[PDB]
RNA sequence: UAUACAAUUAUCAUAUUAAAUUGUUAAGUGUUGAUUUAACCAAUAAAAAUAUAAAUAAUUUUUAUUUGUUUUUAAACACCAUUAGGUA
RNA sequence: AUUAAAAAGGUAUUGUUGCCCACCAAUUUUUAUAAUAAAAAUAACGUGCAGUAAUUAAUAUAUUUAUAAAAAUAUAUUUUUUUUUUUU
């Protein structure tokens, strides 16, 4: 592992390696995994009433 | 007691998997000497289930 | 939690140590801790998050003009109304209201 | 039995007794229920003091024995109206007896896998035995066994 | 932290669960 | 005033609550994140019609009757008289099936005992667990394909409709267990399985379970990014259930496919063969359309009536076509896409657009 | 060392890791899988 | 099983309320608790212990 | 059992009412009988001083 | 201020301080006996003290009433006490 | 400066197939006083016991939900300060 | 004419006259400058005596407190030393 690229650690390369992994790439299911903290909790207090236009 | 650690740890792990596996190692607040008849309609009287706060 | 359990990696020891961490390693890093914690509490830290706002950068509001500890130092640029909202919350923090719950107090809050 | 009670009550003059028993009864036929047996008991000694509404603590009292058949939902209403009369001490409530301890606990039941009519269709007293009890009831029991299987079709087949 | 090691401090013992934690 | 603050003294482990302090009692979520504060008056009936009573519809009588007469015969000899001989043991094929007294005691059989034991075996009688019980089998049985019909998407779908109002009122009663809130989540997603499976296999009843139990909230497409992307149409795929339409029922499969050797869509072998497949339109595409069908008879009359508002806006356009950025067509100028092909004159040379791509690509 | 890299317990069957190798970039260059777009080697 | 209807309620009620009148001519009966309670006379009050 | 014997007063808060009673339900065991089974380190060693003294 | 029994201030002889509850014949302990020995004619009640406290001592109630009612301590102390001596 | 982790067992912070939730009981006055503590000081002292079964396994909850901080002392113990109180 | 044996810990390494811990000056160096920025090198001066079951055992979280190590309380816990009723 070259040194010049990311951090100046050798495990910051494997830190950014997960993130072009084949088997962790981002789906429905596994969603927001660069920032996922930024956006929790975000709705909590936002109150949606549900869509229901069938009786 | 720490020399049979595994063993609690067998149930510890059992009190998570009741509650969804979640909470290990955590055990129900303690309450009061008569937190049940001190306390008015609308706050819990007797201690929870961790998970369950 | 928002705030941060450890300062630094607490568990060091060799793989398959039977505990998360050793005495020593564990007392050096509450000394970090310690002291980071206290310097918090003299200066008088205080943060905020707003609603509506970017939620990571927080303004500090141990820093603002009313709220600063230093005499010297410039402070920090906040909305006024904002600011001046935030100097009521600080302010009517304070106090125990009966019917309110009981919430932690130190001479460091104020 | 789907429900009973044990009953403490105050040692009053037999009219007040009367009343109070027949305002429970009311109490639980006005909620739609039925009541399988209303045991009587003596004025017993028990091993705690009860005091009573006058909050006089008193050595002796009167223990009745209620068993019920209700619906879940308006046996609250006869709990709360039980509880909060003034010639009651004390109301213990077995709701157990449906489903008691001793049965479907790793394939115990012969011929059948958790049959609940045969704990419904008993009596209290026969699914928790009193202290009296001796062996000679195990005698008593199968002419009583033997006996009912021998008249139970011609008797119903009658009609 | 303090960047060095302040004690000299060498235990001999060598626990096979520490080294080879593959299989223990 | 405004919004909220959190207020936090960075030595504390978390922030002290918010000043206009959010409401007492946390709201309850469905599992998509949609907020109910009550049961919808749909549920409610739902609920109070099972708690007052079920009953066993006359239509399993009358199938009896017609399946095998000859017992129903036999049944009809002896009303009234006790019987020795469960001859109605046709009409309750599951123990499950007999739901109208308790212990799966069917009515007839009680016919030669106390009349208190008759009222002892009531339905006023059963715990509210046995009640639910009642209320699922009662429609288990209406949409199921056989008796012992369990896993088909139908059966499924209701009783986990039913399963999962009970469990809301539940939670609308004592606030924090938050088992239940896990377990009500939970019993959501598989409903929401059951029923995308159902709309595949049968969508009339798909449509008339969501209109008995108000259960619409849960099919709901959780969000905007994952629906994009096509993933929501995605499930009846991973289901197997996407070929599963069997078409010649329902549209004439001749206008949907296209021509291979001609190249031309369907939508050109439908015109060809005289065909019209059209979505129904809202009012937006209806008044588009009907905008756009007329140009030619406006441009008509307008050149016809008034010749010199014309020849103006006529000079305008053919000496605009000698004025402007680019008057030939080259690979350059008829670029689609001019600011994506050309990315590295956007900061500098070109500073009509600020972004490089307004599109899909 | 639990902030370490893990090592294996032996070492890896040289033929198996030959084996894996199989549809490597390598062999894929050779298969002539990827394009040629541009003007490469002169 | 005997049932109580809601006729014959108070009959019943005095029927078992009298099972100790503190006396008879025939053995008494136990509690559920086996004990021999105290035999009150008419009206309640405690005659024989 | 206890729990509701006690709320209803039939079963002292402490103290066993029958302790003399039941003592012939329980194996009473005598110092004179040796029980091969015992976790008793007592006993056998009487028996063995018993025997050794014959 | 309110003690329970077993409380090291429980009964106090002061000024202030007042015993609660029915103290004689039919009295506060009336449920509360944990044991009860009709004295044998003839007999010194040191016998039946001394039988008493042997039996509580051996079976370890005096040692868990002792215990408990002295100090407070919390649940994970009580259970590494109690399993430790279980263990041991 | 470039030059080849593991994949059979690895302790600090990215949870996930789960049955809970709800129970109104106890305890209190006779009288003239050294209790508790290693030691100080304030100063009525007694007390709050019951529930199993059942809930089916997996496949699109990750902006949702969730991990011992909690109204009411006119109720105590306990803890903190020290006779003024705080908290419980 | 009034006796002793057998179970035990070390951050030191010819080992307690052993080591170590924070504040309190100078300076050196990087920066994301919070009473008096943060972090790292460091060999003065002055307080003490926090740690090595270590003079009220320690460790982690929580809350409070503060010349400085730290101390008080609420929970978990042994990288602390053990004391052992198969119905009496
Ligand atoms: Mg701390
Ligand atoms: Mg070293
Ligand atoms: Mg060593
Ligand atoms: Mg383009
Ligand atoms: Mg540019
Ligand atoms: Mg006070
Ligand atoms: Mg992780
Ligand atoms: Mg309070
Ligand atoms: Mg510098
Ligand atoms: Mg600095
Ligand atoms: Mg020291
Ligand atoms: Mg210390
Ligand atoms: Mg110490
Ligand atoms: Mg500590
Ligand atoms: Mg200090
Ligand atoms: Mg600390």
């Amino acid at each position: 592992i070259a040194h010049w690229y990311c951090g100046h650690k050798f495990r910051h390369r494997f830190m950014r390696d997960k993130r072009f992994h084949p088997s962790l790439q981002a789906s429905h299911d596994a969603r927001n995994r660069f920032s996922k903290r930024r956006h929790f909790k975000t709705n909590r207090w936002n109150y949606q009433q549900a869509y229901r236009d069938m009786p | 007691p720490h020399d049979w650690r595994h063993f609690y740890a067998q149930e510890k792990l059992v009190r998570e998997r009741q509650q969804n596996g979640h909470a290990y190692g955590r055990r129900p607040k303690q309450f009061s000497f008569g937190a049940r008849y001190v306390k008015t309609d609308g706050y819990g009287k007797r201690p929870r289930l961790p998970y369950n706060k | 939690r928002w705030a941060a359990k450890f300062y630094g990696q607490v568990t060091f020891g060799p793989r398959n140590y039977p505990y998360p961490s050793s005495r020593w390693l564990a007392r050096r890093f509450q000394m970090k801790k310690h002291r980071i914690i206290k310097r918090f509490r003299f200066r008088r830290y205080k943060l905020a998050a707003v609603a509506n706002l970017p939620f990571a950068k927080m303004i500090r509001v141990g820093m603002l003009p009313e709220l600063k500890s230093s005499k010297t130092k410039r402070g920090d640029v906040v909305d006024p109304t904002l600011s001046g909202q935030l100097v009521s919350a600080v302010k009517n923090t304070g106090e125990k209201r009966k019917g309110q719950r009981t919430r932690p107090k130190s001479k460091y809050q104020v | 039995v789907f429900y009973s009670f044990v009953l403490v009550m105050k040692p009053r003059q037999r009219r007040f007794t009367s009343q109070a028993l027949r305002e429970i009864g009311v109490a639980v036929y006005s909620n739609g229920g039925l009541i399988r047996s209303i045991t009587n008991e003596g004025i017993m000694r028990p091993y705690s003091r009860f005091r009573d509404a006058d909050n006089t603590p008193l050595t002796y009292a009167r223990y009745i024995i209620l068993q019920l058949d209700m619906g879940e939902e308006e046996m609250g209403k006869v709990d709360k109206i039980i509880r909060e009369h003034q010639d009651v001490l004390m109301a213990l409530k077995l709701n157990n007896l449906e489903r008691p301890v001793g049965i479907r606990s790793g394939n115990k039941e012969l011929q059948a896998a958790y049959f609940p009519l045969d704990t419904f269709t008993r009596l209290e007293e026969e699914i928790n035995w009193s202290p009296q009890t001796s062996a000679d009831i195990y005698t008593q029991l199968e002419m009583n066994w033997k006996e009912f299987s021998r008249t139970r079709w011609s008797s119903f087949l009658r009609n | 932290l303090k960047t060095l090691d302040v004690r000299e401090y060498r235990p001999l013992a060598m626990p096979i669960e520490f080294r080879f934690y593959q299989r223990y | 005033e405004h919004p909220a603050i959190w207020l936090w003294y960075p030595w504390r482990m978390n922030p002290e609550p918010p000043t206009p302090h959010m409401p007492q009692r946390r709201a309850l979520k469905n599992v998509h994140g949609a907020v109910f504060n009550d049961l919808t008056p749909v549920q409610k009936k739902r609920q109070e019609q099972m708690l007052y009573g079920v009953n066993i519809p006359e239509t399993r009588q009358m199938k009896f009757e017609e399946q095998h007469p000859l017992l129903a015969g036999a049944l009809r000899k002896l009303e009234g008289q006790p019987k020795g001989f469960p001859f109605w043991y046709r009409k309750y094929p599951t123990r499950r099936h007999a739901y109208e007294y308790r212990f799966s005691i069917p009515v007839e059989m009680l016919d030669g005992y106390n009349d208190d034991v008759k009222k002892a075996l009531s339905k006023g009688m059963m715990s509210i667990q046995e009640k639910q019980f009642a209320q699922e089998a009662m429609y288990m049985e209406r949409y199921a394909e056989h008796d012992f019909d369990t896993t088909s998407p139908a059966v499924l779908a209701v009783k986990r409709a039913l399963k999962c109002r009970v469990l809301r009122n539940h939670l609308l009663t004592n606030p924090h267990n938050n088992i239940i809130k896990t377990v009500l989540a939970n019993t959501e997603r598989k409903l929401n399985h059951a029923l995308r499976r159902l709309r595949k296999v049968d969508f009339k009843k798909y449509w008339e379970i969501i209109r008995d139990h108000d259960v619409q909230d849960i099919l709901q497409p959780p969000n905007l990014v994952t629906y994009r992307q096509g993933s929501y149409w995605k499930y009846d795929w991973n289901a197997g259930l996407a070929i599963s339409t069997n078409l010649a029922d329902v549209m004439d499969p001749r206008g949907l496919n296209g021509c291979v050797e001609t190249g031309r869509s369907r939508s050109e072998v439908a015109r060809d063969l005289g065909l019209s497949y059209t979505r129904p339109l809202h009012e937006n595409e209806k008044k588009q359309l009907s905008h756009q069908a007329v140009y030619y008879e406006r441009l008509a009359k307008f050149k016809m009536e008034q010749p010199e508002a014309a020849r103006a806006m006529e000079r305008e356009r053919f000496v605009r076509k000698f004025s402007g950025m680019f008057v030939k067509m080259d690979i350059r100028s008829g670029a689609p896409d001019f600011p994506s092909t050309y990315r590295r004159l956007l900061g500098t040379k070109v500073v009509r657009w600020a972004s490089k791509r307004h599109g899909p690509n | 060392h639990r902030s370490g890299k893990a090592r294996a317990f032996v070492f890896r069957d040289p033929s198996l890791r030959m084996m894996r190798a199989g549809s490597g970039y390598q062999q894929l260059r050779r298969m002539g899988m990827p394009m040629q777009v541009g003007m490469g080697w002169r | 099983i005997n049932y109580v209807p809601h006729a014959q309620l108070r009959e019943h009620i005095d029927k078992e309320l009298d099972k100790y009148v503190a006396g008879k001519n025939e053995p008494y009966p136990l509690n559920f608790v086996g004990q021999m309670p105290f035999l009150e006379d008419g009206d309640g009050n405690i005659v024989e212990v | 059992a206890k729990a509701q014997a006690i709320r209803i007063g039939l079963y002292p808060r402490f103290g066993n009412p029958f302790w003399f009673r039941s003592q012939k339900f329980r194996p009473k065991a005598y110092q004179e009988n040796y029980d091969p089974t015992t976790y008793s380190t007592k006993r056998t060693v009487e028996h063995f001083a018993y025997n050794w003294v014959q | 201020g309110g003690y329970m029994m077993y409380h090291r201030k429980a009964m106090g002889t002061m000024k202030y301080s007042k015993w609660k509850g029915a103290h004689g014949g039919i009295s506060h302990f009336y449920g509360r006996t944990p044991m009860v020995e009709e004295v044998r004619p003839n007999e010194p009640i040191t016998l039946v003290d001394r039988r008493i406290m042997h039996y509580v001592h051996h079976s370890r109630l005096r040692h868990f009433q002792l215990f408990r009612s002295y100090q407070e301590k919390s649940n994970s102390t009580e259970c590494k006490l109690r399993e430790g001596e279980m263990l041991r």
